[PDB]
RNA sequence: ACAAUCUUCUCACAUGAGGUGUUGAACGAAAAUUUAAAUUUAGUUUGAAAUCGAUUGGUGAAAACGGUUUUACCACUUUGU
């Protein structure tokens, strides 16, 4: 059963998003575009019922169609505009070498035949991306970090990560609405710490 | 059997038509739902009417949601007997409201493509319009 | 002269004052010097406003329209002790009766009844320039529809003399709230003003209107009238070129 | 999950431009306007108050088969980058 306050609470959140979207898009066509880095790491923190269709579509374009999904994206104007549109639901920052290597080595899954298959062996990577001079996980890591020529192909091959918050502590297991304290918006270098908790 | 009409008043802002039907359909099917809105802007008038397939269901909803402390407001739910329930009282139920931007239409009506004949039909006898004020002097 | 190469002022406003005086017709105890205000009407050839800009236009005027006895509530960004001390330091206590921080305004006045009570307690609501955008909320239609629109007093640096200068400028200036429409009404003063003073107010307002309200100024102006809350809209001046201006614009 | 992003200042050179955000109902004056209903609008009343009174112009976004139904601030920069 659902009580009337939840229906009102959803509406107020929807109108809160509508006001934010109009303000961000109209008369605020400016985005700061985090610099000195060609790579960004984005994770879907939150989500709301009856999400505005514009937010719903932008999330699937960023491949963040499910909560706790993480995606490597190229730092450019187009991504930044969409990232500003979906700001309250995503946490993004600059992933360093240790995070990129650990994420690929531990939570990297490839879309082989269109299914989620673990990148356990370089044979599948060579078969799936041999035409782009990609033969190994380290080739994937080098392409992702440096934003190489085949960055577009590598990201499409890579399945979005699933960085669900970890509840190891007894207090974490008990408290309500636990999400590791995941804030929203741009964090910069702190996402490496968030990655380190998950990997 | 008998269709019961239920008036809900003091609706908290955000407890609109979609929210009412989603909530009140839990008690049972909802036939027609209309929440009053202003003509000019379409903003909520903070009260509404609902039709339930059986008057007994409307009685149960009235007895459970009357004086409901919701967002600082007590929700006023009372069943209207059918003899003052009017047939037109549900006119426009379940149909989204159209917020006509009369300021915007009047703006375009002010500044729209125009021709010489319409300009002549605009100026008319503005001198007479001045003359009427002069007689008032 | 800026209107149509002529200034049919003076005589028009003197006549309006004579009309206002001549149509005069228990005892009450709570009396005030309130007099009928002077309303200048102005019709344009296009909608000067895209949307209601809930921030008044500080049209500086030499004959103040706000009576000097009016109490002011100053709305400032928190902290609130700082500007309370500054008002006391600058001797505005008889003028700036109350200073309210923004968060305290958001918390202590949430009911419409509380909003109405606060609204009626004061005659003018001065507000810090960097908290005006917040004020459309927290005040709602109780303020912004019932003729109580906060005024943007600029006190960013916050020192005694600037506060005094901004306040006296605030009382000395009339305010107009731009809304989408072709015709708008602006306050020039009250009947207590002399014919020359009101005419000085009219010309200063028209100079401000032509620059900052009507993008094409007098060419955008259609007609001008003088009026009070009840009287005839006495035509101060009408466009001599509107016959060709309407044809050119509407094509 | 009655919790959430309504801005605690900008840009340019002391100066200019910008900030898009308002509960509903009732009373009421006389004014400019626009193409009979529509825009501004004095001044008031009010527990976030309520018992039919809905106005109806335009823009397109998805399902569906060129119609069709679904948006509950889609408004003229007009509903899903």
């Amino acid at each position: 059963f659902k009580r009337a306050e939840t229906f009102i609470n959803n509406y107020r959140q929807r109108e809160r998003e509508r006001i934010r979207l109009n303000r961000s898009a109209k008369n605020k066509g400016d985005i700061f575009v985090p610099d000195e880095t060609k790579l960004l790491f984005v994770i879907r923190i939150a989500g709301v019922k009856n999400m505005p269709p514009k937010i719903r579509k932008v999330l699937r374009l960023l491949r963040l169609s499910r909560i706790n999904n993480a995606v490597f994206v190229r730092n450019n104007k187009a991504v930044a505009q969409m990232l500003r549109i979906v700001e309250p639901y995503v946490m993004y920052g600059i992933p360093n070498l240790h995070s990129v290597r650990e994420l690929i080595y531990k939570r990297g899954f490839g879309k082989i035949n269109g299914q989620r298959i673990a990148l356990s062996d370089n044979a599948l990577i060579e078969e799936a991306l041999g035409k782009y001079d990609v033969i190994s996980i380290e080739d994937i890591i080098h392409e992702i970090y440096n934003v190489g020529s085949h960055f577009k192909e590598v990201t499409k091959f890579l399945w979005p990560f699933t960085l669900t918050p970890v509840k190891h502590s007894l207090m974490e297991k008990k408290v309500k609405h636990f999400n590791e304290g995941r804030k929203a918006g741009y964090c910069g270098e702190e996402i490496n710490e968030l990655i380190k908790k998950q990997v | 059997k008998k269709k019961g009409v239920l008036y809900v008043g003091r609706l908290p802002h955000g407890f609109y038509e979609k929210q009412m039907r989603m909530y009140f359909s839990q008690f049972g099917p909802v036939l027609r739902l209309r929440m009053s809105r202003n003509r000019k802007t379409g903003s909520s008038k903070h009260y509404a009417f609902i039709e339930f397939e059986s008057l007994d269901v409307a009685n149960v909803v009235a007895e459970t949601m009357h004086n409901y402390l919701l967002y600082g407001k007590l929700l006023q739910c009372k069943v209207i007997p059918e003899d003052q329930v009017h047939e037109n009282m549900f006119k426009g139920a379940d149909v989204p409201f159209k917020r006509i931007p009369h300021a915007t239409i009047a703006r375009l009506q002010h500044e729209k493509p125009l021709s010489k004949e319409k300009a002549d039909k605009l100026i008319t006898r503005h001198n007479r319009k001045l003359k009427l004020k002069k007689r008032k002097l | 002269e800026l209107l149509g190469s002529d200034a049919p002022l003076e005589k028009v406003c003197s006549a309006l004052l004579e009309y206002e005086s001549k149509r005069k017709s228990n005892l009450l105890e709570d009396e005030q010097d309130d007099i009928e205000p002077v309303w200048l009407q102005l019709a344009t050839l296009k909608f000067i406003g895209n949307n209601r800009k809930l921030i008044p236009y500080k049209i500086a005027i030499k004959n103040p329209v706000i009576p000097s006895s009016s109490e002011a509530c100053l709305i400032v960004k928190d902290p609130q002790r700082v500007y309370k001390d500054l008002v006391n330091e600058a001797g505005l206590s008889k003028v700036v009766t109350r200073v309210i921080g923004l968060s305290k305004l958001k918390a202590k006045w949430n009911s419409y009844e509380q909003k109405r009570q606060l609204r009626d307690q004061f005659d003018i609501f001065l507000a810090d320039d960097r908290v005006i955008p917040m004020l459309p909320r927290i005040l709602g239609k109780t303020f912004y529809q019932k003729s109580k629109v906060p005024v943007p007093v600029k006190i960013s640096k916050g020192t005694a003399e600037q506060l005094k200068r901004e306040v006296v400028s605030a009382y000395g200036a009339t305010y107009f709230n731009s809304a989408p429409c072709s015709s708008f009404m602006i306050k020039c003063g009250h009947v207590s003003n002399t014919s020359t003073e009101l005419a000085e107010n009219v010309e200063s307002i028209l100079q401000f209107v032509s620059k900052h309200i009507v993008p094409d100024g007098a060419k955008g102006i259609a007609s001008i009238h003088l009026k009070t809350s009840q009287s005839i809209a006495i035509p101060l001046w009408n466009n001599p070129n509107l016959k060709e201006l309407i044809a050119s614009s509407r094509k």
